[PDB]
Parts: structure tokens; C-alpha cells; sequence
């Protein structure tokens, strides 16, 4: 019932997990509650260490890495980092053929090298240009091309959340100023988003 | 698993038109035309609707609502030969002659 | 205190009441 | 040659029951003060 | 600052009459 994806302090929780197990026990196989960030999170005891044991004692300098459930959206960010770990990648295993889209091969491949290369490499090279990058994108032509499927398409394609959808001009009211209202809160909750996270 | 629903238009010509373009008046005209469009078949997909139209000047609809998707079936009514001419008056007769109330010499 | 009524609509009736309240 | 016409919309302002809806049941709190003032008196 | 007021005024309102 409180699922989150909000990133997670690695070196923090490994920090709070041996400060509230220590001076304890821990075998292979336990499963336990710690409680960071004001969040209960069930650990389940994969491996301990450099010779293999089953038992261990959890001390202060001992480190802690956690590794994601299968399909689950917890957002693990740091060094501290096990196993195949997958939540902020531009590049998932999405496949362009799965969705049966037609030959629109060019176009896909303009859109990708014109749209998500810059999100691609790594926050250095960015920096270091210290350009923005693009916020709009635009498609015409004939009916029944594919804008809306291939819209769609891209809409799962990033590896990202659900998206927004306004159907048509249903922004326009009768009473002034509401549309000014739904804009605004069409928008707010992206910008509260990135004001709490930073960069 | 669910029922059907069934709209019928009348004079669709009335309300869809030339999207834009026009340069009359802009009024509400487009935002009509836009959101029938966006509603009939928009992100979503709905498999419990038929819609009817009727019409009498087919070339003035609009194309991007007749593509095959939304309107596909498109008929034109003609005026009916010497047998439906028969056919029709046989059957606006046929209750005259029910109560015999029609002369042999017809 | 820093205020003692919001303006719902932008007209004087409202204004003295504040300062009345005060 | 001139010749034209035109029609118009019309508005309805903004009042849609919730700036007046909270106004209106705010000003249900300032009936308790005078009450209380009333009895302060008597 | 209405929360300030409105419950200062109480607390002097109430004092008083107490
Ligand atoms: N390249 C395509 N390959 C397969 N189906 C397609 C393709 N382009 C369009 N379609 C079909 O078109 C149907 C509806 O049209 P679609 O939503 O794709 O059009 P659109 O490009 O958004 O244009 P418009 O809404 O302006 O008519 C979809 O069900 C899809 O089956």
C-alpha cells in the first residue's frame, strides 16, 4: 500500500540497517522489517562475506548491498548496487518490431537520435556543454498515417511513468479562468516533482 | 461483454463541415468538427458504438472523417426501376386489398 | 495579524471589514 | 460591396459555487463571535 | 496568520470571561 519509486540513499539506509542490527545474528535465507525514510521494507538475506558464511554478525563497518524484487519499482541509486538493476536507462529491452508499426524505420531512427541522445550519456559530458535540451516535438501529415499509434508507441518506449492525455480542446470552460486552473495543474505536478528532486 | 449502443445524426452536413479553412466565421464550428473527431476514435478504442449518418451533399463532409476507420461504408440511394416502382405499389396495396376494398378493373 | 479576510471578489466591501475586525 | 454581419458569445463571469460556496460557508464561524460578544455584554 | 489571530482572540475571549 506505500509502493514508491523515490531514489534511495544507499550509503544512508546500508548506514541505518547496521545501526539498527547491531550487535545481531544473520543467516542466509532471513527475511526481516527495517524502517528508513520512515518506510518499512521487507530484506530477505541473499549472502553474506573473503569466505562465504552462512551466520554472520552485523557490526558498524560491515556493508550492506540491496538488490531490487523482480518487477519491482524501488529505485536504488548509489555504489551500493548488486545483480541487473534497471530504472532510469533511456535504452530498456523495449523493441521497435514487438508493436507491429509499419515502415516507418527513418523516422523512428531521427527521432531517437534527435530526441533521447542527449539523456543517453552520462550527466558529464552534458555539464560540461552546459546546453539545455529539446522540450518539443511536433508530427503532420495525411490521415491515417500512424501519428497517434506511433504517439503512443513513443509514450511506452522511454522508460518512464504513465503520461497526460488531452483529448481535443477540452480545456476551454464557460467559466473564465478555469482554463488557466487546468493548465495550471496539468503542469504542477511535473514542476513540484523536479523542484523536490534537483537536477 | 457488453451491450450495443446505436446514434443516429440527421443532416450531418449541419454541424460538419470544411475543418477550418471556411474564413466566414470560426465560431464553434471547429472545435465541433475537432471533437467529434478526437471522440469517435481517439486514444482510446471503444467496441460498442455505431454510428449512422445521412446526408444529401456527400462532397462537402469532411475527408478526415471518412477515412476507412470511422466511415467506411458509404452508400448512394438510387432511384428505384420499373420492378421496385411495381414492388412498392404492391405493398402500399396490399392492405387496400386485404378487405376487398379495391375494383377488379385495377 | 497579517489579515482577517480573503477577497472571494475584488471590491471594496471587503476591504474596510479587515480594518473593522482589526 | 460592403456588406457583413457577425454574432457573438456571451459570458457567464466566474462564479461556479466554490469561491462563493467558500465564502458563504465561512461566514457561518463569525455568528459564534457575536454570540459570545452578546453574552461578554449582558 | 488567520490560525494566529482566531485563536489568540479565543484564548483572550476565554481568559476573560474565565
Ligand atoms: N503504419 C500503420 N501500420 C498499421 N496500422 C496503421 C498504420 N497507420 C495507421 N494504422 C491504423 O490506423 C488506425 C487508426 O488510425 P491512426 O490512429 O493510426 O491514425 P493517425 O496517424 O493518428 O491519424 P488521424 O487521427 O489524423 O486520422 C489504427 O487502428 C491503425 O490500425
Amino acid at each position: 500500500k506505500n509502493i514508491d519509486s523515490n531514489p534511495y540513499d544507499t550509503d544512508k539506509m546500508a548506514a541505518e540497517f547496521i545501526q539498527q542490527f547491531n550487535n545481531q545474528a544473520f543467516s542466509v535465507g532471513q527475511q526481516l522489517v527495517f524502517s528508513f525514510n520512515d518506510k518499512l521494507f521487507g530484506l530477505l538475506v541473499k549472502d553474506i562475506e573473503r569466505q562465504k558464511i552462512e551466520v554472520g554478525l552485523v557490526v558498524g563497518n560491515s556493508q550492506v548491498a540491496f538488490e531490487k524484487a523482480e518487477n519491482s519499482s524501488l529505485n536504488l541509486i548509489g555504489k551500493a548496487k548488486t545483480k541487473e538493476n534497471r530504472q532510469s536507462i533511456i535504452n530498456p529491452d523495449w523493441n521497435f518490431e514487438k508493436m507491429g508499426i509499419g515502415g516507418l524505420d527513418k523516422e523512428f531512427s531521427d527521432i531517437f537520435r534527435r530526441a533521447f541522445a542527449s539523456r543517453v550519456f552520462p550527466p558529464e559530458i552534458v555539464e560540461q556543454m552546459g546546453c539545455k535540451h529539446v522540450k518539443g516535438i511536433l508530427l503532420y501529415g495525411p490521415p491515417g498515417c500512424g501519428k497517434t499509434l506511433l504517439a503512443r508507441q513513443i509514450g511506452k518506449m522511454l522508460n518512464a511513468r504513465e503520461p497526460k492525455v488531452v483529448n481535443g480542446p477540452e480545456i476551454l470552460n464557460k467559466y473564465v479562468g478555469e482554463s488557466e486552473a487546468n493548465i495550471r495543474k496539468l503542469f504542477a505536478d511535473a514542476e513540484e516533482e523536479q523542484r523536490r528532486l534537483g537536477a | 461483454n457488453s451491450g450495443l449502443h446505436i446514434i443516429i445524426f440527421d443532416e450531418i452536413d449541419a454541424i460538419c463541415k470544411q475543418r477550418g479553412s471556411m474564413a466566414g466565421s470560426t465560431g464553434v464550428h471547429d472545435t465541433v468538427v475537432n471533437q467529434l473527431l478526437s471522440k469517435i476514435d481517439g486514444v482510446e478504442q471503444l467496441n460498442n458504438i455505431l454510428v449512422i449518418g445521412m446526408t444529401n451533399r456527400p462532397d462537402l463532409i469532411d475527408e478526415a472523417l471518412l477515412r476507412p476507420g470511422r466511415l467506411e461504408v458509404k452508400m448512394e440511394i438510387g432511384l428505384p426501376d420499373e420492378k421496385g416502382r411495381l414492388q412498392i405499389l404492391h405493398i402500399h396495396t396490399a392492405r387496400m386489398r386485404g378487405h376487398q376494398l379495391l375494383s377488379a378493373d385495377v | 495579524s497579517g489579515g482577517f479576510i480573503r477577497r472571494v471578489t475584488n471590491d471594496a466591501r471587503e476591504n474596510e471589514m479587515d480594518e473593522n475586525l482589526e | 460591396n460592403p456588406a457583413i454581419f457577425a454574432s457573438g458569445i456571451i459570458m457567464d463571469s466566474s462564479i461556479s459555487k466554490q469561491a462563493l460556496s467558500e465564502i458563504e460557508t465561512r461566514h457561518s464561524e463569525i455568528i459564534k463571535l457575536e454570540n459570545s460578544i452578546r453574552e461578554l455584554h449582558d
